């Protein structure tokens, strides 16, 4: 339900 | 936030979201107090009765956000935790006395139209504004009802309540390190923080220097927006010595 | 130092929709 954040952020 | 309203863009640029890495969820609110320090409620990172004990690597801070769920590309900044600092006398066993914690960021966050620190009060800001009747503003992405979720940041203004009235609303032992805020039943007006608003700021705007000061931290309540009950807040000025000690040392 | 002053409000001399309610409570 939360949009994925940049993988860089993990 | 129950019975509040949508935030305006840039209305609370110190607003921080504590975000769990896995499962990716909202952990709590928080506040930006400099380009490397974030303030929150200790109960957001440590609460043994509920098996809560988060370490640095279990979360991230999302700053400059408006939308709860959206990754706001080119607006928010996501920062990693260097080190968590909980008040050494935080009393999770009984009443959440000294419900406060600091988080140092790995790297400084860049300020922007959407990212900006709130001030912390000194003794006189406190004496001047922390008065029954005087309203503060509480913000967060928590529950819209005691028992749904907002699309964007919620805001609500609430008056600080008289100490005897706070004490008479609950069986919980209140301390000088707490204050309560909210409308009486007779006043008609409503609103409250709720689950998920935890650790977020209670701010007041000085009429003297037109600056925003964070007087409280969302700490606890018994239900949300119930008649005869009030939200309880960590008294930020009363714990200022510890804040400066942590920040002076680390 | 610039703490507490919002870029999109104080810094631009713009008021948000409810900060007046706070002011009116500071007696
Ligand atoms: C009262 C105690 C000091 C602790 C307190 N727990 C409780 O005792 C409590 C009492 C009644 C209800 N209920 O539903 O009728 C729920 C919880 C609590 O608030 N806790 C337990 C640990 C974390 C903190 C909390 O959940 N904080 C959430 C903040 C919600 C803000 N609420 C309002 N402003 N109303």
């Amino acid at each position: 339900d939360f949009e994925e954040i940049p993988e860089e952020y993990l | 936030i129950v019975e509040g309203s949508d935030a305006e863009i840039g209305m609370s640029p110190w607003q921080v979201m504590l975000f769990r890495k896995s499962p990716q969820e909202l952990l709590c609110g928080a506040s930006l107090i400099s380009d490397r320090w974030v303030l929150t409620a200790a109960h957001c990172l440590l609460y043994p009765p509920w098996d809560k004990n988060f370490t640095e690597n279990d979360l991230l801070v999302r700053i400059g956000k408006h939308s709860r769920t959206r990754y706001e590309r080119n607006i928010e900044k996501i920062s990693m935790l260097e080190k968590i600092y909980i008040h050494p006398r935080y009393n999770w066993r009984e009443n959440l006395d000294r419900d406060i914690a600091l988080m140092k960021l790995k790297k400084p966050v860049a300020f922007s139209d959407y990212i900006h620190p709130v001030c912390l009060p000194d003794r006189e800001t406190a004496a001047s504004l922390l008065q029954a009747g005087y309203k503060g503003r509480v913000t967060g992405w928590g529950n819209l009802k005691e028992t749904g979720q907002p699309s964007v940041l919620q805001v609500v203004n609430l008056p600080i309540v008289e100490r005897p009235v706070c004490k008479d609303s609950t069986r919980i032992r209140i301390t000088d390190n707490m204050f309560c805020a909210g409308y009486k039943p007779d006043e008609g007006k409503r609103g409250d923080a709720c689950e998920g608003d935890s650790g977020g700021p209670f701010v007041m705007k000085s009429p003297f220097n037109n600056r925003w000061y964070q007087m409280g931290i969302v700490s606890w309540g018994e239900g949300c927006d119930r008649d005869g009950k009030y939200g309880f807040y960590t008294h930020v000025f009363r714990l200022k010595k510890w804040i400066q000690k942590v920040i002076d040392q680390f | 130092a610039d703490c507490g002053l919002r870029p999109l409000f104080e810094k631009k001399s713009l008021e948000d929709k409810t900060e007046r309610e706070l002011l009116e409570s500071y007696i």
